[PDB]
């Protein structure tokens, strides 16, 4: 029982660096990005590639799939980011099946989505220049109207597509989770801080469920 | 003639991991586990005394399959990560370290089973499944055919065919030496998440998402059993058979493994005990225990 | 087809002393 | 390759004091714990100390413990072994050799040179074989006997055997009463039961010469027999 | 305690021979399985060690014991503040639920100072923090029973003999109300109560300075805005339920030890009765407020 009691320390030996480690492996936040084809997913910062950043020294660890079902993997994430881009229209409608394929999967109820409305430059230089009818595509677009330099012609529409993924989210999700729209430029250094910003609300927000005060 | 209840319970549990645990492999000698789990490392416990023999950091956190070699000296791990690596344990050296890091796929890794200690096959979620030589690190046979992921693998009692199920609901069985399809009959509504061969390799029992599983033979061309209830409408996560098939193990999404007859088809036994998916799921080999992991993180040995 | 389950079923029968879950062995025989 | 060496040793003055060191090189000395063992001039084997891969237990010899201290540096693949005081009979070679264990570990499975320190101014193993002449070609079998039955209610069989060649450190033959070590050829195999064990080997060969040992280690503190020398001719 | 003409008012008037023990027979109907019930989950059927669960759980522990013994009380109280069952007794169910009572609100306290260090600087360690957890509540519970245990040797039977009655602890030796139970009660009710719900007040007011303001996000209808009121309604039950007893507790030793007035006891003994009627308001306001937790008992029957 001797060299048998001697494999009790290198079992516990094991367990010393398995925590030693999971404290390490833990406080970082995991997110998936899943940007739909021909869009600015790599603009906003193996078959898996990652690309690792921290803010007020959070270390985020973010994950991106080149080679749907293996999706169940990433039901601990902190939150999925989603970019479309707001200029395109023939696979916008595409877009937002995509955003509700993600919404409404099994193993993603319990995770918020973080919506970047990238490239509202092309958007808005498109319709300002308004060589191509919304009305064609989304004929219900004709009769919105805005809830709120700035350009007032524009915001009619860009507030619209923001409108559509939403209507998506309050649909369903039922408080389990939410969806947080943003707009953005692929020049802008803000794209960092605001996925910050919006996980401190989904942690804050598992907090309140699992202490009991919602 | 049934089997009544049986009322297996926890002998064990092998706490241990700090993540979702995705895939175990019981090896030869009936006492040594090794487990894989999103937390990025692989356990080699001991079910007799709940001991840790190794602990292997890997490269890639996204494990999905796990091999335990036949020879006991080699284990072997596949994810996200396209490339499957093989650790030999008996260093000299005394540590873990990698012998060969198998590139060669398209797509993620869901399974790996070892084969006579030099040949490996492991199957992939680009719709291919591979043969390999650990030593040159080549692909010595590639499988095609598949029109979605493979998803599961399940290596015969004699090693000379294996068969393999993938997201297109039909389950396909292959040849090491001869290279092509041998069969590949369908009738699932889903994806077949987890595969396992019956001890006498003439038959296999896939787990399907659709909350059913069948048995089928390779001379029936056809199911010849399905497992369902109307009261589980959850996808089976794992599948492994009992000494002698009479006790079919079957992990369920919620929560629970199912113990159905294999020859009967009745739910003769739930092992409850977990807190969330069950996911992996083997039985030794000498039939003593099944062990069985969850994304809860804990390993529980059921006797 | 059916001599498929019938051998499946001979198979079972055959081997079916070695199961300590189909058929719970002594606790003085067992490692847990 | 693996390889430990070791020094310190030399003839020490009397009431001095000397430090062991042993250097290991070529492998995860940090995961594996450390043995010291003696070799009287000509009178056997003796067990002298033992530290853990992490200190969190140590052992030492009756005839040693309290003088002595077993130290080590793992960041650094070092062991050391503080003597304090000095004692006549503390004159023998001193070896340094590494355990590890786990389910299938194979403990003692390689051993230093050594260094010599002479000096100038408990389960019990035994075999009556103390020397026998062999040649090539034969099965000799050797023989050992216990104080207590080494079948503890695991399986496990803690008895050990190995082989001091003339002029080289000793090289583990058989582990835990029937295992074949790295390194050993299949001409060696230990079989028995209970209390008393043979060493068989077949188609002796010219390396198969020297002084075997036999030990039990079922808990400390660990004990030799006298060994048994083959005379080759 | 009660130190009497007018006194004997008290022993004889319904407002003790039938209303406090209907009243107290309301408390233990609900308490008892509420907590009860409580229990079940947190303890049988919840597997996980999760931080919350441990201070609510041993909440549940302590609103039993201050009930479980009410059986004896309510029957007390209708015999004309009778003692039937001797000695040992009353000075158990006096101990139990007095020292059950002031024990549930330092559990309270616990969670909203829980809560803070959660909600205010999220870090994500109720995966490892469940070893403080233990180690303050068995604290808890070593200071509840150091406390308490002048509650079982001091002597309470006074046997008057003007109405052939002995009262356990509603009548008490001058002696020992003066000098000897005014500290108990008093470090007792200043030191275990209102410390206590300094800490608690303001850990929820400020967790409400917090769930609304400019650096919080905007979708808030679904989670922020219940988890106010429910923040408020916790608090509210704590500082009524037992501020107004405790209140009169220093209260009414507070005139023994000065004026000898010790009428107080009539308002204290009813305004107990709300402090003992949170024994069943904590189970309703604290676990089946979750929305899961509701799903949880559920499975569990």
């Amino acid at each position: 029982s001797a060299e048998d009691k001697a494999a009790v320390e290198r079992s516990k030996m094991i367990d010393r660096n398995l925590r030693e480690d999971g404290e390490k492996a833990r406080r970082e936040l995991k997110l998936l990005l899943l940007g739909t084809g021909e869009s600015g997913k790599s603009t906003f910062i193996t078959g898996i590639i990652e690309y690792p950043f921290d803010l007020q020294k959070v270390n985020f660890h973010m994950f991106d799939v080149g080679g749907r079902k293996w999706i169940q993997c990433f039901n601990d994430v902190t939150a999925i980011i989603f970019v479309v881009d707001s200029s395109d229209y023939n696979r916008l409608q595409e877009a937002l099946n995509d955003f509700k394929s993600i919404w409404n999967n099994r193993w993603l109820r319990t995770i918020s989505v973080i919506l970047f409305l990238n490239k509202q430059d092309l958007l808005a230089e498109k319709v300002l220049a308004g060589k191509s009818k919304i009305e064609d595509y989304f004929p219900e677009f004709a009769r919105y109207t805005t809830p709120e330099g700035e350009d007032p012609r524009v915001t009619r529409a860009k507030y619209f597509i923001r409108k559509e993924f939403v209507d998506i989210s309050t649909a369903s999700g039922d408080g389990r989770h939410i969806c947080y729209p943003h707009f953005t430029c692929a020049v802008d250094t803000e794209n960092a801080r605001r996925i910050f910003n919006d996980c401190k609300d989904i942690i804050l927000q598992m907090n309140l469920r699992e202490y009991n005060l919602v | 003639d049934p089997v009544g209840r049986i009322q297996m319970r926890t002998r064990r549990t092998l706490r241990g991991h700090l993540a979702k645990i995705y895939a175990m492999h019981w090896g030869t000698d009936s006492r040594l586990l090794v487990s894989a789990s999103q937390d990025g490392k692989l356990i080699i416990w001991d079910s007799y005394t709940t001991n840790k023999v190794h602990a292997i950091p890997l490269r890639s956190s996204w494990v999905m399959t796990c091999a335990y070699a036949p020879s006991g000296n080699y284990v072997a791990c596949g994810g996200l990560d396209n490339i499957c690596s093989i650790y030999n344990l008996k260093t000299r050296e005394g540590n873990v370290r990698v012998s060969r890091e198998l590139a060669g796929h398209t797509g993620y890794l869901s399974c790996c089973r070892f084969l006579d200690d030099n040949q490996i096959v492991t199957s992939s979620g680009d719709t291919t499944c591979a043969l390999w030589d650990i030593e040159t690190g080549q692909q010595t046979t590639t499988f095609t055919g598949h029109t979605g992921d493979v998803m599961s693998l399940s290596l015969a009692p004699d090693t000379r065919l294996f068969v393999s199920g993938a997201c297109d609901a039909s389950a396909k069985l292959w040849d090491v030496r001869e290279g092509m399809c041998r069969q590949t009959f369908t009738g699932h509504e889903s994806d077949i998440n987890a595969i396992c061969f019956f001890p006498n390799g003439n038959a296999f029992a896939t787990g399907s998402d659709d909350a059913t599983c069948r048995l089928f033979d390779l001379r029936a061309d056809q199911e010849l059993m399905t497992y369902s209830h109307d009261n589980i409408i959850c996808g089976i996560t794992s599948v492994s058979f009992s000494k002698s098939g009479r006790l079919l193990l079957a992990g369920y999404d919620d929560f629970n493994c199912n113990v159905w007859d294999a020859l009967k088809a009745d739910r003769a036994g739930v092992l409850a005990g977990h807190d969330n998916r069950v996911s992996c799921l083997g039985v030794t080999d000498d039939g003593m225990a099944v062990a069985t992991g969850s994304w809860d993180s804990f390993l529980k040995i059921w006797n | 087809v059916s001599k498929a389950a019938a051998d499946l079923m001979a198979y079972c029968e055959a081997h079916a002393k070695e199961d300590p879950l189909l058929t719970p062995v002594p606790a003085s025989e067992n490692p847990f | 390759d693996v390889q430990l060496v070791e020094s310190g040793g030399g003839l020490v003055q009397p009431g001095g004091s000397r430090k062991l060191s042993c250097s290991a090189s070529g492998f995860a000395f940090s995961s594996f714990g450390m043995h010291w063992v003696r070799q009287a001039p000509e009178k056997g084997l003796e067990w002298v100390a033992y530290i853990s891969s992490g200190s969190g237990t140590i052992y030492y010899a009756d005839t040693v413990k309290g003088r002595f201290t077993i130290s080590r540096d793992d960041p650094k693949n070092t062991l050391f072994l503080q003597m304090t005081s000095l004692r006549s009979e503390d004159t023998a070679m001193y070896y340094c050799v590494r355990s590890i264990y786990y389910y299938g570990s194979s403990p003692f499975d390689f051993w230093g040179q050594g260094t010599t320190l002479t000096v100038s101014s408990d389960i019990v193993m035994t075999q009556a074989t103390s020397s026998v002449p062999v040649t090539p070609g034969e099965s000799v079998s050797i023989s050992c006997r216990s104080s207590k039955s080494l079948l503890h209610s695991n399986g496990n069989t803690y008895l050990y055997w190995f082989l001091q060649r003339p002029g080289q450190s000793p090289q583990l033959l058989i582990y835990r009463m029937s295992n074949l070590a790295s390194g050993v050829p299949d001409r060696f195999s230990g079989s028995g039961s209970g209390t008393a064990f043979t060493l068989t080997i077949s188609r002796l060969e010219a390396e198969d010469v020297g002084v075997y040992y036999c030990m039990q280690h079922l808990e400390y503190p660990l004990t030799f027999g006298a060994g048994t020398k083959l005379e080759l001719k | 305690s009660l130190i009497d003409e007018f006194s004997a008012s008290v022993l004889t008037g319904k407002l003790t021979t039938v209303f406090l023990p209907i009243v107290y027979t309301i408390v233990f109907v609900v308490g008892l399985p509420s907590n009860g019930m409580a229990l079940w989950v947190f303890l049988f059927r919840t597997k996980k060690k999760h931080p919350a669960v441990i201070y609510m759980a041993n909440l549940a522990l302590a609103d039993l014991l201050s009930v479980i013994w009410f059986p004896l009380k309510i029957a007390y109280h209708i015999h004309g503040n009778n003692w039937i069952y001797g000695e040992a007794l009353c000075n158990v169910l006096i101990g139990f639920f007095y020292g059950n009572m002031y024990c549930s609100i330092l559990f309270m306290t616990c969670l909203s100072v829980q809560r803070y260090w959660v909600i205010v600087n999220p870090m994500g360690h109720s995966r490892k923090k469940a070893n403080i957890a233990i180690g303050i509540s068995l604290a808890i519970w070593l200071l509840i029973l150091l406390v308490t245990i002048p509650l079982y040797v001091v002597k309470q039977t006074i046997f008057i003999p003007a109405l052939n009655i002995t009262t356990c602890h509603d009548v008490l030796p001058e002696q020992l109300l003066v000098g000897d139970m005014f500290n108990y009660f008093l470090s007792l009710a200043i030191g275990v109560f209102l410390f206590p719900a300094f800490l608690t007040a303001s850990a929820y007011v400020l967790m409400i300075r917090m769930l609304r303001s400019s650096a919080m996000d905007e979708n808030s209808e679904k989670k922020r805005k219940r988890a106010i009121k429910l923040i408020v309604t916790v608090l509210a039950m704590y500082l009524i339920c037992f501020t107004p007893s405790n209140l009169l507790l220093v209260v009414h030793y507070f005139l023994i030890k000065s004026q000898g007035q010790s009428h107080v006891y009539a308002l204290y003994i009813v305004a107990l009765c709300l402090s003992t009627l949170n024994s069943c308001i904590d189970p309703f306001v604290y676990y089946f407020v979750s929305h899961d937790f509701r799903d949880h008992a559920k499975n569990a029957l």
